[PDB]
DNA sequence: CACTCTACCGATAAGCAGACATACCTCTCGACCCTGT
RNA sequence: AUCGAGAGGU
DNA sequence: ACAGGGAAATGGTTATGTCTGCTTATCGGTAGAGTG
């Protein structure tokens, strides 16, 4: 069983060795099932606040992921926004920019 | 699919992409999904009758 | 100086307060509106807000998850303060010090002014530190001084506008009621 | 806009969420029906009547929107 | 730092046996037993094929 | 800055700061609602800058003004001045070094208006 | 979509006027208008061909092979 | 809709708040990169919790220009499409171009047809933007002058190229290479080589790009096209078997993963003696307030207070609700919600009338029993999930 | 009004390498080398 | 802690 | 016996089909313009 435990230190994710504690892998076949239903909140439900959960930034002007929070070209960290989004588009975003990609997150609110 | 550093590096070197709500973004980046009970109607509260 | 601008604002309203009679609703809404209000200081872009007079439009009301509360985005104008480069205020000052005074021009309680630019004013030393001049003119505590802002400084730690003023020139007297 | 004017059961389960969301944050009910010990069977009891405080807003893919009351609508 | 049991570990220590190599390696192994009766959810095979679990 | 932005003039803080300093008694009886901060301050400031009386009055002779080329910046610079020499103008804003010379008439008529109010 | 036509998620493209028969009879069908129905399709074409394939039916062999063609057919094709 | 685009040397600049450059191994593991260590201290942020770390990206001055790998197809569509233009400001129409595979090195090729005579002041836009090199029918075409080229653009170029679907920027010579934070600890190693390759070139450089300087501007670009370039919370697992002689929406759990798992809920009114009388007998297990969590075990000596804000999760018992995952079929049905019932064995109860919209029989398989959380996922699965 | 002769676009095969092992989940049993001070 | 391989119930 | 760089090779060549896609020769098929 698992209520609440250690994580990977990877992926943020219940680790696979259920010896103790642990927590199975959602499976594609569920979220198949979960959307042939027409199912959307305990699907976000499952997929941030059970799983790995985290918080993001970005300057209502500038275009660009800030890290509190700060973007250097413009200085004033008055404009930024909160939206809640996992630990799974972050490592893409951080591995993009390793890379050499930027990404544009077009925000409304 | 198929190899995600090809479709990446076009994606990149694309930068045009528009506001679309499918699977990707809902299940990726936490987007409320527009398919079931996340589809496309509000819930606006009424003043008139309370 | 006191300008109305118009904003939207998403106002968070509980439901323990949802009943049939109308008037009761726009009373808890405008008191949460004012309770809201009466927590924050100012903005660096829009400046310091005072209160509201009037209610514009009313919009209805969105729903939250997982927390069971309304959301009503509203739009309303209100009044604000704002000061200006070379804008000349009025300001009363409190605390004295050996490089300059602390004056209050309305909130504002961070209005520096240098002393490197006061040619005619000198510092006497005792219990309450003040500055006279040849025209037998003091600056202290209850008294308001006519200054000109040469330039402002913003400070996001304590949410406060920097001011900078000068007292260089001929003939600078304090005002006389008429 | 709408000429069958009937509810879909993902908009029934979506309003009958957040009444029990709502019920559940210190909140009287408008019926007097108290006592329960499951906010579910309130939200199933005040939805099995007509007056509901809240409607829905629904979508049209070319652009716009129209209001629906729930007053008017009819439920299975 | 030391090896603590898991979750399905337990049970009466049966036998401690402590060793070494050659080239210098303390080894050492404890050896736990449990006794267990059919329970639900044991399956059970016979000599031709047929496989069940037990229900009741 | 809004569509339906302008610039407040004087007195009328004093006045709305008085108000609400009337429902201030009553704002505080009531244990539901706690009392500001800022409105004892700034109506305090108002009472330590107040120069004017009546708003309508002021607003009609200034209106003429308006007629004449004059923004609303500088008519709330001459009306929290109360501007009547030429010294205070020209201490005022230093750039009227080319134009005091037809500024003058408009000075004279303030100084004209502040003595009959 | 909620005007009972079959819409799609990108470029509001239309694929069906109304998803369910207008024939002479008439039925109170458990399809919605927010009800998600290509994955349902998916699923419900998905099935029968598992259960053909798993068994070692020869019969349902060519049945299974003449769905499998269906589904493998492409725009370009050459002999 | 997020849209994707190209890192400039300018972006990398401005996203890099640390100004040094990264120069010694010993620079990697320094404190303005964040907590992902087990050992150390920050000095950017400071979160010292591993959950709120995010990590700060890093820049190395590269002076050394590199073309782009894997964009060599998209300079080659954008150089081939552009119209005949001369003057690049506000006999050429053979011009063809080509590249080499020089020990797996991308290099672009200026080669003119054999059909043309050659002549030394032709392409006198060239020759005034930058040396020719090599006078030769092999001319290695140096990125200064592909970015020289490219940095005053015209109208007309920039329209008919955000016309055709793409756009230039500053990234297609990597100036400053981004250092990923080390959240991550092959490639350490790839990159501590690339790191002492570029600086023994850069210890050993003296003036201008020349032939002497090229020949030892060719191993850098080799190393760098050579070799440099989800779980859930609540599960439930076990061995189902059969009970016939209980209602269909009712399903066996046993007593160890009921009395771990719990079932969030909200204080309300209507309920208010019941979480009393459910709380002061010590079945559940913790509760939240705001943002910190306190336990229920033994130690507390006052009472839990009901407080509205503060959450409170039950110990799952008659009355709740959970759908089970099979394994994968296709059908949608196999998906179902049902009513738990406790019981002192360790198996799960399935009657056999539920064979038919699952497909597990009762000869060893498997199951997924998830539990919903939010109260919104609570209505979700009571009402679409139910039988 | 007939002839020849090589620059240019197709269609061709025609050759060239890769590319791939449904998915949920369990358990145990070993994991880089040569050389200098 | 990590990786890889092998043996399994579905 | 441990710190630092990034290497260490042994030739060998008879033993998944079946495919998609990418890059080169091969075949014509013109299509002009030197002549006539
Ligand atoms: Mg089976």
């Amino acid at each position: 069983f698992r209520n609440t435990g250690p994580v990977h230190p990877l992926t943020r994710q219940p680790v696979a060795d259920r010896k103790r504690f642990g927590g199975i892998k959602f499976g594609e076949m569920e979220r198949d099932c979960l959307i042939a239903h027409g199912a959307s909140a305990n699907l976000h439900e499952r997929l941030f606040t059970l799983s790995d959960s985290s918080q993001m930034h970005i300057c209502r002007k500038c275009k660009t992921y800030a890290n509190g929070p700060y973007c250097r070209v413009c200085v004033s960290s008055d404009h930024v926004v909160r939206v809640y989004v996992p630990y799974g588009a972050k490592l893409l975003c951080q591995e993009l920019f390793s890379m050499g990609i930027t990404l544009n997150f077009d925000t409304k609110l | 699919l198929i190899a995600p550093r090809k479709c990446f590096e076009k994606a990149a070197e694309k930068c045009h992409t528009d506001s679309l709500s499918t699977v990707v973004g809902s299940c990726s980046w936490g987007k409320r999904v527009d398919v079931g009970t996340g589809s496309q109607f509000e819930l606006l509260w009424n003043q008139k009758e309370t | 100086m006191f300008l109305k601008v118009q904003l939207p604002w998403n106002v968070m309203i509980p439901a323990e307060n949802m009943d049939a009679k109308g008037l009761m609703l726009k009373r808890a809404i405008l008191v949460e509106l004012l309770e809201a209000f009466a927590s924050k200081k100012a903005t660096k872009e829009l400046g310091y807000y005072v209160a509201v007079t009037t209610l514009d439009k009313i919009g209805e009301g969105k729903i939250r998850e997982h927390t069971g509360e309304v959301l009503f985005p509203v739009m309303f104008s209100g009044m604000t303060f704002k000061i200006f480069k070379g804008e000349i205020i009025h300001g009363v000052v409190h605390k004295v010090l050996k490089h300059g005074v602390f004056m209050r021009c309305g909130p504002i309680e961070n209005v520096y002014l240098s002393y490197t630019k006061m040619p005619d004013y000198k510092y006497i030393p005792g219990e309450n530190p003040i500055f006279m001049n040849e025209k037998t003119s003091r600056i202290q505590v209850e008294t308001t001084v006519r200054v000109v802002v040469i330039g402002i400084k913003w400070m996001e730690v304590e949410r406060e506008f920097q001011a900078l003023a000068s007292l260089e020139g001929d003939y600078l007297g304090p005002l006389s009621e008429e | 806009r709408k000429t069958s004017k009937f509810m879909t059961k993902y908009e029934r389960a979506r309003i009958l969420g957040t009444r029990a969301l709502q019920i559940s944050m210190n909140a009287p009910v408008m019926v007097e029906l108290e006592g329960e010990t499951d906010p579910l069977e309130i939200a199933m009891k005040e939805l099995r009547q007509r007056k509901i405080p809240f409607t829905i807003r629904r979508y049209l893919p070319d652009g716009s929107f129209e209001e629906w009351g729930v007053d008017e609508l009819i439920v299975e | 730092h030391s090896i603590k049991l898991k979750h399905t570990e337990r049970g009466i220590v049966q036998k401690v046996v402590l060793s070494s190599n050659d080239e210098g390696k303390n080894f050492a192994a404890v050896s736990l037993r449990q006794v267990r009766s059919p329970c639900l959810g044991d399956k059970f095979s016979s000599m031709h094929g047929q496989k069940g679990v037990l229900g009741y | 800055l809004p569509e339906n932005a302008e610039c407040m003039m004087d007195c009328e803080a004093f006045q709305i700061l008085d108000g609400i300093k009337g429902q201030l008694v009553g704002l505080s009886e009531d244990p539901s609602i706690k009392i500001p901060v800022s409105y004892d301050r700034a109506l305090a400031y108002v009472e330590s800058c107040v120069h004017y009386t009546n708003p309508q009055s002021v607003r009609k002779v200034l209106e003429p003004l308006k007629t004449y080329g004059i923004s609303d910046g500088e008519m709330c610079v001459i009306a929290n001045a109360s501007s009547e020499s030429v010294d205070e103008v020209l201490a005022f804003i230093p750039s009227l070094k080319t134009k005091k010379e037809v500024i003058n008439q408009p000075l004279q008529d303030a100084l004209e208006e502040l003595s009959k109010l | 979509t909620n005007d009972g036509t079959v819409r799609n998620t990108c470029s509001n493209s239309v694929i069906q006027f109304k998803y369910g028969v207008d024939s002479e009879r008439g039925h109170q069908g458990l399809f919605e208008a927010g009800e998600p129905v290509g994955v349902l399709a998916a699923t419900a074409m998905s099935n029968p061909a598992y259960k053909a394939v798993l068994d070692s039916s020869p019969n349902s062999n060519s049945s299974w092979e003449l769905m499998k063609e269906v589904l493998l057919c492409k725009v370009n094709f050459q002999n | 809709g997020i849209t994707f685009a190209l890192a400039s040397h300018h972006e990398i600049c401005i996203q890099s708040i640390s100004e040094s450059a990264i120069n010694h191994p010993s620079q990697l593991t320094n404190a303005f990169l964040g907590l992902p260590l087990e050992f150390g201290k920050c000095e950017s942020c400071g979160a010292t919790e591993p959950d709120k770390c995010e990590g700060h990206f890093g820049y190395i001055q590269l002076p050394v220009p590199i073309y782009h790998p894997a964009h060599v197809n998209e300079l080659k569509q954008m150089l081939s499409l552009l119209c005949l233009k001369c003057l690049k400001i506000k006999e050429a129409s053979q011009i063809s171009i080509k590249d080499r595979a020089s020990d797996g090195a991308s290099y672009l090729e200026l080669k003119l047809p054999s059909r043309s005579r050659l002549q030394p002041g032709c392409w006198n836009f060239l020759e005034r933007y930058g040396y020719r090199y090599g006078s030769d029918y092999t001319r290695p075409l140096l990125a200064r002058e592909v970015k020289e080229i490219l940095r005053r653009i015209p109208e007309e170029s920039r329209k008919k190229l955000t016309a055709k679907g793409h756009i230039p920027q500053e990234g297609y010579i990597l100036e400053y290479l981004p250092v990923p934070p080390n959240c991550l600890s092959p490639s350490r190693i790839e990159l501590k080589d690339v790191l002492k390759k570029v600086i023994a070139i850069k210890s050993s450089r003296s003036g201008e790009t020349n032939f002497e300087s090229h020949k030892a501007e060719a191993s850098e670009m080799f190393r760098v096209v050579d070799t440099y370039l989800k779980g859930s919370g609540f599960s439930s697992r076990s061995v189902i078997t059969g009970d016939a002689y209980r209602h269909v929406n009712e399903v066996g759990i046993p007593i160890e993963i009921a009395q771990r798992i719990t079932f969030e809920e909200r204080v309300s009114v209507h309920n208010r003696g019941y979480l009393q009388k459910l709380v002061d007998d010590k079945l559940c297990l913790s509760y939240t307030q705001g943002s910190t969590t306190y336990s229920l075990r033994d130690g507390s000596k006052g009472h839990t207070e009901l407080k509205p804000g503060q959450v409170v999760h039950r110990r799952v018992m008659d009355g709740d609700v959970v759908f089970i995952n099979r394994p994968p079929t296709t059908h949608k049905h196999s998906l179902q919600a049902l009513r738990v019932y406790v019981h002192e064995d360790n198996t799960v109860k399935i009657n056999p009338l539920m064979c038919s919209p699952l497909s597990a029989d009762f000869d060893g398989d498997c199951v997924h029993l998830f539990y919903p959380q939010s109260l919104s996922a609570k209505a979700e699965v009571m009402e679409l999930f139910s039988v």
